[PDB]
C-alpha cells in the first residue's frame, strides 16, 4: 500500500467513466463495483433508475447486489432521507418483482444494517405484506426479520406476530397436510428463535398443540416440531418444567429403535436443550432406566459425527 | 496544508438577517378551533322490551337469548324486570353521560311517546336529544317506515311512522335503535328526511342515526351472547369486549380463563390504575385511534370531538361493528363510517387485553399486584421511533390520539411532553395536525399543575402553538395560566433558552391584545423583564426587549410603570449591544414607549425628548435594519408631535430640527428600502393620515425563528451534506491554486507581454479587482459595475450602483473571497454597499447591506481574518467598522489636513498605514490608546500618495509612489527610508502585487514601466492610465489607459 | 367484499399478474378481482402500482374501475 | 371536556 489512495483515484475514475456511458460488461462492472470497497451517491441514485428500467433479469440482480453492498455505510438529514429513499425502492422491487429469486435476494440483503430505517412504519407494513409470499423461504426470511426487529418498534410487530402466531397454531392443528404442517412447524421454530419476549406469555398453548401434534399417528413436519420444541426450551427459560416428564416421555420413546421417521440427530438435539432449559439432570437417570443403555448403544450404532 | 487557514475565516454578512428576507410569515387560516360545543340534555329510553310475551314473527329457541342490559326478565317477574331493565339502562348511559335528564318508557303507546317526545323537544329545543329504542319484543319494523309499539291494554302493536316520529322531535338529536331491521328505519328516516327537503321548496345532517342490523340482517340469537348486543356494546364497550374475546379461540393462548372469572374481574371504570380502568383506558384509546386513522378529519373532528356522549357512543359503535361482523349483523350509521373492522389496531387491542386477564387468576387466587400493561410504553416508543427519522413530510404516525390519551394520566406524563414536543419540533404542519386532533385543552389544562419538571416541556410546547397560532393567547389569558409563565420567567435557575421560550410566548400573548396587556401589567412583567434584560444570551435580550416594547403598546399605564421603573434608562444599554438583533429590538421598543405618549405632564415631554436624543446617536449604525427601526421610532416621534414637526419643516421652507435632520439623514440612505421608507415619512409630514404608520415584520421575523426546527443538528456541522462537500471542493481548489501560484513563484517571474483579450466598455474603468480564485474581475465604471473573464472572455452581468453623478466608486473588494464572496463597493461620499449574486447564471444582483461610512475620495481595507473593515477619505480620522457587530470599533485622529489617498494593514498585526495627499505617510497601531496610536510620522514626498502599498510578509515595506512617480520603501521599524527610486516624472496610477515585487508604473504617454523593489528594468509595455491591478496568487496584471479598454497579462 | 386482505396481498396480486401475462382470456376477470382488492386495501396497494401498471402497458389493458381507483389513490382523495 | 383528565395538583 505505498500509494493506496492513488489506486483507489484511479480505479474510481475509471469505474466513473465505464458507467458515464454491453449487457455482460455491465454485469462485470456491477460484480465489479460490489465487489469490495471504494469512495458514492450519484451512484446509487443512477443505478436506482437503472435497475427499474432494465428488463434483463441478470441485470436486476446484480444491481439488488450491488446497492445492497455500496449501502453498507449506514448524520445528514439529505443523506438520511437518500438513504430511506433507496430503501424504499429496494423494498417495493423484492415484494413487487415477479422473479422470486430476486426478491428473495434482496430480501437476504436486508441485514441488520438496515434495522434502523426498516423499524419505520412504512418499511413494517412493506414487511408485513411480504410475510404472506408464495416463496416459503422468502416467509421464513420475512418472519425472521420481522421477529428480529421486535424490539425496536413493539407496538407495531407484537400484534401482527401475535396475530401471525394465531394463523399458524390453528395451521398446524387443523390443516391435514404434510407439507402445509411442515410449513407450519418452520414457521413457528423461526418465530421461537426469533421473538422469544412475544412468545413466552404463549408458551404453554403453543407447548400443548405441538404435543398434540406429537401424539398423533411425513419426516420433515416431526423433525421441524422437534426443533421448535427444542428451541421453546431455550426461550422458556424454566417455564416449562412442568411438561418436561412428557416431553422426555415422547422423545425417549420415538428414540429407541430406528423406525421411526424422525432423524435421530434432531431428537438428540432437542433432549439437550430440554436438560439445559429446564435444570433436568441425575432424575431422568432414575425415572428411566434405559436412557443411558440407549445413549450409550448411540455411540456404538451411530455413524454421522454431528 | 493550507485547509485550515480557510476553514477558521468567518463569513461576513454571512446570517439569517442577512440571507433571509426582513419579513413576517403568512398565518395559516387555522381550522383546528372547535365551531360550537352540543350538549345532550335529555335522554330518552324507549324499551319495548314486552317481557314474558315472545313477537310473533320470530319463533326463538328454547334456550334463546335471556339477557338484555345484563338482567334476565324471567327471573324476577314481568313488571319488576321492565322497571330494573329501564333503571340498569339508565346508569349505563349516566356512566357515559352522568348530567342529563333521563325518562324511560315502558312499553308505551303513540300518545305517550309524542308527549314526552314534545316535552323532551321543549325542555332542550336548541340542544341534541337521544332517543334510545329497543323493538326486541315488537315484530320488525316495515317497509312503509312504521316502528311497532303498544297499545294501552297490551293486546294489539299499534303502528307509529317514522315522519310523525321526526315531526315530534327536532332537528337537533341523535337515535339509537335496536332491533332486527334497524335498516329499514333508517333507509325509511332518509326517505322522509328527502321528503321533508322536497316539500320545503314548495333536518338530515343535524340528525345522527345508529343501527343495530342492516335491513335484511336479523340480530343474533346465540345463547352465550346478550340479547341486547348492540346497547350492551354502545353502553358497557368494555364488558362486552372481554366476553366476546372469552368465547374466541384465543382462549387457547391463555387457558384456565372463563366467563365467571371475567364477572369476578377486579377495578372500576374510573380507577385507571385498577385493571378495569386500565382496559377501559386502553380501549378508549385504541378506538379514538382507529378512528383518527380511519375517517377524514372534518367527518372525525364532528363526530368525536363534537360532544362526549357523541364521542363515546361512536367509540362504542367501532366495537360494535368490529363484534356484529361475526355474526353476519352490520350496524349502519347515518354519517356512513368506512368499515374499521380490518384496522390493525384491533390486533393491538387483542394483544393487550390477553396480556391485562393473564394476570386475573393469579390477582384473584394468589392476590399479587397488578402490574400495569406496557401497552401505552411500547405505543409511545413507536412513536419516538417514527420522530427518529419522521423528518420528511410522510404519512402522518398513528400514535398522536395514544399521545393525547397517556397526557391525561402523570405514569408517562412526562415522556409523552417530552416527545410531543419534539414531534411539534418538526415544523407548522406538525403543530396543526396537533391542534387538529384535539390537544390544546389538555396542554392548557396542563398548567395548572405545580409540577415544576413540567416547565420546560409546556414552556417548548406553549412556545410551538403560539409560534403556529396567535389566537391562543385569549385562551392562555381566560385560563390565567401567563401566571405560570410569569414564575417560568422569574426563575433564575431554569435555563435561558426555556426562559427565552417563556419571554416569547408572553410577548406573543401581549401582541396587539389589550386584556393580555394589562393582565401582564397586572402581573408585574415590567419589573420582571428589566430583572433579566441584561443577561448574557443575545436571543433572550433580544426577546425580552421585543415584550417590553409590546407591553406598553397603546397602553399608557405600561408606559407609566415603566417610567416608576426608569425602564428607558436601563434599555439605553442594550443601544450598544453588540448583537444588531437587540439594537433593533431595544429601538423598537423605545419607538413603542414613545408612540403612546397621548399628551401626559411635562415630565412626559421632557423625557420624550430624552429618548430621541438617545435615539439620534443610532444614525451611525452600520446595521440598515436597525435604521429602519429607527426611522419606525421617529414615525411613532412624528405622529406624536405633528404639529412641532410640520412647524419647523415650514421654518426651512431646539429637539424637533435635529430629529427631522436626523430624518433627513435617514432618507439618503444607501439602503433603498429604509431610503423610501424615511422618504414617505419624510413626505406624510409635508401635507399636513393615519394610513402613513408603517410597521416592520421584524416582530413576526424574530417570531418565525421558533416556527422553524431547533433541536436537530444543524446542517453545516454535518459531515456528509452537499454544501459541506461543495465547501470542501472550493477549499481544495483554492489550495491548488495556492500551490500553482507558489511553484510559479518558485520558478521566477519572466517577461509579460501576452495580452489575453482586448475589450471596450461602456464607461471609463475606475478600479479593477480580480475575484482570487474564481476567474471573475471586477471592473468599476462611473455609472457601472462591469464584470467581465479572463477566459471565457464574455460579458457576464451589467450592474448599476445608484450613487449620485457627482459620486464616484473609488474602490472595490471582495469579501469572503474563499468560497461564497460578496462584493464590497465604496463609493467616495461614504456609501457602502455589499452585492451578492454578481457573477451567477440563475441569479440576479442582490444587496445584502448598506450603510453610509464616515460622513483621495474613500479609501478601504478590509481584513478577511479579523472580520474588521476601515474606511477612510476627506475626513480626518480612519473608522474601524466590525461587519460583526455591525458598529464603529475605534476613530483614531490621522492627525493631519490633507486627505487620506491610500491605506493598508498587515496581517496578524496592527501596521494600519495611510498615505495622505501632502505626501506624508502616517501609521498607526490600534493596540494602543487613540492618542498612542500614531507610532511614525516620516514626510518624504510632497504630492499625492497614489498608492501606500504593504507587503504581507512580516518584514513589511511601505512602498509609496506619489504623484512625481518616486519611488521610496519605508519601514515601521525605521525613521527614513530604505530605497529611494524616481521612475516616471508624471505618474496617474501604480499597483502592486504582494507575492511579486513587480511594480507596474503607468504614463501619459501610454507606457507602463512594470520594475522590482530593487529598480531592476523588467517590462515598459507601449500600447491616461488610471487604473492596475494584480490577481492575489497568479502572476495576472490588468491594465486599463484613459480609453475604456481592459486587457489582462500573464506571464506565458 | 367481506373479508379482510392486507395480510396476503402478495399471494393473490402475483397470480393475478401471472395469470394475466399467461392468459389473455381472462384478463377481464382477473381486472375485475383486482380492481376489487385495490379498493379493498386503500392506500395499501400503492407498493403494487408500478409492476401492476408495467404489465398494463405490456398487455394494452385499459379498466376504467381499476383506472379510476389507482387516479383516486395517487391523488389521495378518498371515496 | 371530552377525556377525563386527573392527578392535575
Amino acid at each position: 500500500p505505498q500509494l493506496k489512495k492513488d489506486i483507489q483515484d484511479g480505479l474510481l475514475k475509471m469505474l466513473s467513466l465505464v458507467l458515464m456511458h454491453d449487457v455482460g460488461s455491465i454485469t462485470l462492472a456491477l460484480r465489479t463495483l460490489g465487489s469490495f470497497e471504494f469512495e458514492l451517491t450519484q451512484f446509487v441514485r443512477h443505478c436506482a433508475d437503472h435497475f427499474l428500467n432494465s428488463e434483463h433479469k441478470e441485470i436486476r440482480m446484480e444491481a439488488a447486489r450491488t446497492c445492497s453492498r455500496l449501502l453498507t455505510p449506514s448524520v445528514s438529514q439529505t443523506a438520511v432521507q437518500v438513504v430511506a429513499d433507496v430503501l424504499s425502492k429496494l423494498l417495493v422491487v423484492g415484494i413487487t418483482d415477479p422473479d422470486p429469486d430476486i426478491r428473495y435476494c434482496v430480501l437476504a440483503s436486508l441485514d441488520e444494517r438496515f434495522d434502523a430505517h426498516l423499524a419505520q412504519a412504512e418499511n413494517l407494513q412493506a414487511l408485513f405484506v411480504a410475510l404472506n409470499d408464495q416463496v416459503f423461504e422468502i416467509r421464513e426470511l420475512a418472519i425472521c426479520t420481522v421477529g428480529r426487529l421486535s424490539s425496536m418498534n413493539p407496538a407495531f410487530v407484537m400484534p401482527f406476530l401475535r396475530k401471525m402466531l394465531i394463523q399458524i397454531l390453528t395451521e398446524l392443528e387443523h390443516s391435514g397436510i404434510g407439507r402445509i404442517k411442515e410449513q407450519s412447524a418452520r414457521m413457528l421454530g423461526h418465530l421461537v428463535s426469533n421473538a422469544p419476549r412475544l412468545i413466552r406469555p404463549y408458551m404453554e398453548p403453543i407447548l400443548k398443540a405441538l404435543i398434540l401434534k406429537l401424539k398423533d399417528p411425513n419426516p420433515g413436519v416431526i423433525n421441524n416440531v422437534l426443533a421448535t420444541i427444542g428451541e421453546l426450551a431455550q426461550v422458556s427459560g424454566l417455564e416449562m418444567r412442568k411438561w418436561v416428564d412428557e416431553l422426555f416421555i415422547i422423545i425417549m420413546d420415538m428414540l429407541q429403535d430406528s423406525s421411526l421417521l424422525a432423524k435421530r440427530q434432531v431428537a438428540l438435539w432437542t433432549l439437550g436443550q430440554l436438560v439445559a432449559s429446564t435444570g433436568y439432570v441425575v432424575e431422568p437417570y432414575r425415572k428411566y432406566p434405559t436412557l443411558l443403555e440407549v445413549l450409550l448403544n448411540f455411540l456404538k450404532t451411530e455413524q454421522n459425527q454431528g | 496544508e493550507a485547509d485550515l487557514t480557510d476553514w477558521n475565516l468567518p463569513l461576513a454578512f454571512m446570517k439569517k438577517r442577512h440571507c433571509e428576507k426582513i419579513e413576517g410569515s403568512k398565518s395559516l387560516a387555522q381550522s383546528w378551533r372547535m365551531k360550537d360545543r352540543m350538549k345532550t340534555v335529555s335522554v330518552a329510553l324507549v324499551l319495548c322490551l314486552n317481557v314474558g310475551v315472545d313477537p310473533p314473527d320470530v319463533v326463538k329457541t328454547t334456550p334463546c337469548a335471556r339477557l338484555e342490559c345484563w338482567i334476565d326478565p324471567l327471573s324476577m317477574g314481568p313488571q319488576k324486570a321492565l322497571e330494573t331493565i329501564g333503571a340498569n339502562l339508565q346508569k349505563q348511559y349516566e356512566n357515559w353521560q352522568p348530567r342529563a335528564r333521563y325518562k324511560q318508557s315502558l312499553d308505551p303507546t303513540v300518545d305517550e311517546v309524542k308527549k314526552l317526545c314534545t316535552s323532551l323537544r321543549r325542555n332542550a329545543k336548541e340542544e341534541r336529544v337521544l332517543f334510545h329504542y329497543n323493538g326486541h319484543g315488537v315484530p320488525r319494523p316495515t317497509v312503509n317506515g312504521e316502528v311497532w309499539v303498544f297499545n294501552k291494554n297490551y293486546t294489539q302493536y299499534i303502528p307509529l311512522s317514522i315522519y310523525d316520529l321526526q315531526t315530534w322531535m327536532g332537528s337537533p338529536s341523535i337515535f339509537v335503535y335496536d332491533c332486527s331491521n334497524a335498516g329499514l328505519i333508517v333507509k325509511s328516516f332518509k326517505q322522509f328526511a328527502l321528503q321533508r327537503e322536497q316539500e320545503l321548496e314548495v333536518s338530515m345532517k343535524n340528525c345522527i342515526q345508529l343501527a343495530a342490523c342492516e335491513a335484511t340482517e336479523l340480530l343474533p340469537m346465540i345463547p352465550d351472547l346478550p340479547a341486547d348486543l348492540f346497547t350492551s356494546c354502545l353502553t358497557t364497550p368494555i364488558k362486552i369486549a372481554l366476553r366476546w374475546f372469552c368465547m374466541q379461540k384465543c382462549v387457547s393462548l391463555v387457558p384456565g380463563v372463563t366467563l365467571d372469572l371475567i364477572e369476578k374481574i377486579p377495578g372500576r371504570l374510573n380507577d385507571r390504575r385498577t385493571p378495569l380502568g386500565e382496559l377501559n383506558w386502553i380501549f378508549t384509546a385504541i378506538t379514538d385511534t382507529i378512528a383518527w386513522n380511519v375517517l377524514p378529519r372534518d367527518l372525525f373532528q364532528k363526530l368525536f370531538r363534537q360532544d362526549l356522549l357523541v364521542a363515546s357512543l361512536f367509540r362504542n359503535f367501532l366495537l360494535a361493528e368490529r363484534i356484529m361482523r361475526s355474526y353476519n349483523c352490520t350496524p349502519v350509521s347515518s354519517p356512513r363510517l368506512p368499515p374499521t373492522y380490518m384496522h390493525a389496531m384491533w390486533q393491538a387491542w387483542d394483544l393487550a387485553v390477553d396480556i391485562c386477564l393473564s394476570q386475573l387468576p393469579t390477582i384473584i387466587e394468589e392476590g399479587t399486584a397488578f402490574r400495569h400493561s406496557p401497552f401505552f410504553a411500547e405505543q409511545l416508543t413507536a412513536f419516538q421511533v417514527w420522530l427518529t427519522m419522521g423528518v420528511e413530510n410522510r404519512n402522518p404516525p398513528e400514535q398522536l390520539p395514544i399521545v393525547l390519551q397517556v397526557l391525561l394520566s402523570q405514569v408517562h406524563r412526562l415522556r409523552a411532553l417530552d416527545l410531543l414536543g419534539r414531534f411539534l419540533d418538526l415544523g407548522p404542519w406538525a403543530v396543526s395536525l396537533a391542534l387538529s386532533v384535539g390537544i390544546f385543552p389538555y396542554v392548557l389544562k396542563l398548567l395548572q399543575s405545580s409540577a415544576r419538571e413540567l416547565r420546560p416541556l409546556l414552556v417548548f410546547i406553549w412556545a410551538k402553538i403560539l409560534a403556529v397560532d396567535s389566537s391562543c393567547q385569549a385562551d392562555l389569558v381566560k385560563d390565567n395560566g401567563h401566571k405560570y409563565f410569569l414564575s417560568v420567567l422569574a426563575d433564575p435557575y431554569m435555563p435561558a433558552e426555556h426562559r427565552t421560550m417563556t419571554a416569547f410566548i408572553l410577548a406573543v400573548i401581549v401582541n396587539s391584545y389589550h386584556t393580555g396587556q394589562e393582565a401582564c401589567l397586572q402581573g408585574n412583567l415590567i419589573a420582571i423583564c428589566l430583572e433579566q434584560l441584561n443577561d448574557p444570551h443575545p436571543l433572550l435580550r433580544q426577546w425580552v426587549a421585543i415584550c417590553l416594547g409590546r407591553i406598553w403598546q397603546n397602553f399608557d399605564s405600561a408606559r407609566w410603570c415603566g417610567v416608576r421603573d426608569s425602564a428607558h434608562e436601563k434599555l439605553y444599554s442594550l443601544l450598544s449591544d453588540p448583537i444588531p438583533e437587540v439594537r433593533c429590538a431595544a429601538v423598537f421598543a423605545l419607538g413603542t414607549f414613545v408612540g403612546n405618549s397621548a399628551e401626559r405632564t411635562d415630565h412626559s415631554t421632557t423625557i420624550d425628548h430624552n429618548v430621541a436624543m438617545m435615539l439620534a446617536q443610532l444614525v451611525s449604525d452600520g446595521s440598515p435594519m436597525v435604521r429602519k427601526e429607527l426611522v419606525v421610532a421617529l414615525s411613532h416621534l412624528v405622529v406624536q408631535y405633528e404639529s412641532n414637526f410640520c412647524t419647523v419643516a415650514l421654518q426651512f421652507i431646539s429637539v424637533y430640527t435635529q430629529i427631522w435632520r436626523v430624518l433627513l439623514h435617514l432618507a439618503a440612505d444607501p439602503y433603498p428600502e429604509v431610503s423610501d421608507v424615511a422618504m414617505k415619512v419624510l413626505n406624510s409630514i409635508a401635507y399636513k393620515f393615519i394610513s402613513a404608520t408603517v410597521q416592520t415584520g421584524f416582530c413576526d421575523w424574530s417570531a418565525r425563528y421558533f416556527a422553524q426546527p431547533v433541536m436537530k443538528i444543524p446542517e453545516e456541522h454535518d459531515l456528509e451534506s452537499q454544501i459541506r462537500k461543495e465547501r470542501e471542493w472550493r477549499f481544495l481548489r483554492n489550495s491548488r491554486v495556492r500551490r500553482q501560484a507558489q511553484q510559479v513563484i518558485q520558478k521566477g517571474i519572466t517577461r509579460l507581454d501576452d495580452q489575453i483579450f482586448l475589450n471596450r466598455n461602456p464607461g471609463v474603468p475606475s478600479v479593477v479587482k480580480f475575484h482570487p480564485f474564481t476567474p471573475c474581475i471586477a471592473v468599476a465604471d462611473k455609472d457601472s459595475i462591469c464584470f467581465w473573464d479572463w477566459e471565457k472572455g464574455e460579458k457576464l452581468d451589467y450592474f448599476h450602483n445608484g450613487n449620485p453623478r457627482y459620486t464616484r466608486v473609488t474602490a472595490m473588494e471582495y469579501l469572503n473571497g474563499q468560497d461564497c464572496s460578496l462584493l464590497l463597493t465604496a463609493t467616495d461620499d461614504g456609501a457602502i454597499r455589499v452585492w451578492k449574486n454578481f457573477a451567477d447564471l440563475e441569479k440576479n444582483p442582490e444587496m445584502v447591506t448598506a450603510w453610509q461610512g464616515l460622513s483621495a475620495g474613500m479609501v478601504v481595507d478590509w481584513e478577511q481574518e479579523t472580520g474588521l473593515l476601515m474606511s477612510s477619505g476627506d475626513v480626518r480620522i480612519v473608522r474601524i467598522w466590525d461587519t460583526d457587530r455591525e458598529m464603529k470599533v475605534q476613530d483614531i485622529p490621522t492627525g493631519a489636513d490633507s486627505c487620506v489617498t491610500s491605506l493598508s494593514c498587515d496581517s496578524h498585526r496592527s501596521l494600519i498605514v495611510a498615505g495622505l495627499g501632502d505626501g506624508s505617510i502616517r501609521v498607526y497601531d490600534r493596540r494602543m490608546a487613540l492618542s498612542e496610536c500614531r507610532v511614525m510620522t516620516y514626510r518624504e514626498h510632497t504630492a499625492w500618495v497614489v498608492k501606500a502599498s504593504l507587503q504581507k510578509r512580516p518584514d513589511g515595506h511601505i512602498v509609496s509612489v506619489s504623484v512625481n512617480g518616486d519611488v521610496r520603501i519605508f519601514d515601521p521599524r525605521m525613521p527614513e527610508s530604505v530605497n529611494v527610486l524616481q521612475i516616471v516624472k508624471g505618474l496617474t496610477a501604480l499597483d502592486i502585487h504582494p507575492q511579486a515585487d513587480l511594480i507596474a508604473c503607468g504614463s501619459v504617454n501610454q507606457f507602463t514601466a512594470i520594475y522590482n523593489s530593487s529598480g531592476e528594468l523588467i517590462n515598459n509595455i507601449k500600447y491616461a492610465i488610471s487604473c492596475l491591478a494584480f490577481h492575489p496568487h497568479w502572476p495576472h496584471l490588468a491594465v486599463g489607459s484613459n480609453d475604456y479598454y481592459i486587457s489582462v497579462y500573464s506571464v506565458e | 367484499e367481506s373479508l379482510d386482505f392486507t395480510d396476503y396481498a402478495s399471494r393473490i396480486i402475483h397470480p393475478i399478474v401471472r395469470t394475466l401475462d399467461q392468459s389473455p382470456e381472462l384478463r377481464s376477470t382477473a381486472m375485475d378481482t383486482l380492481s376489487s382488492l385495490v379498493f379493498q386495501l386503500g392506500k395499501k396497494y400503492q407498493i403494487f402500482i408500478p409492476m401492476v401498471n408495467k404489465v398494463l402497458v405490456r398487455h394494452r389493458i385499459n379498466h376504467q374501475r381499476y383506472d379510476v381507483l389507482i387516479c383516486r389513490i395517487v391523488k389521495g382523495y378518498t371515496l | 371536556r371530552v377525556f377525563f383528565m386527573d392527578d392535575v395538583e
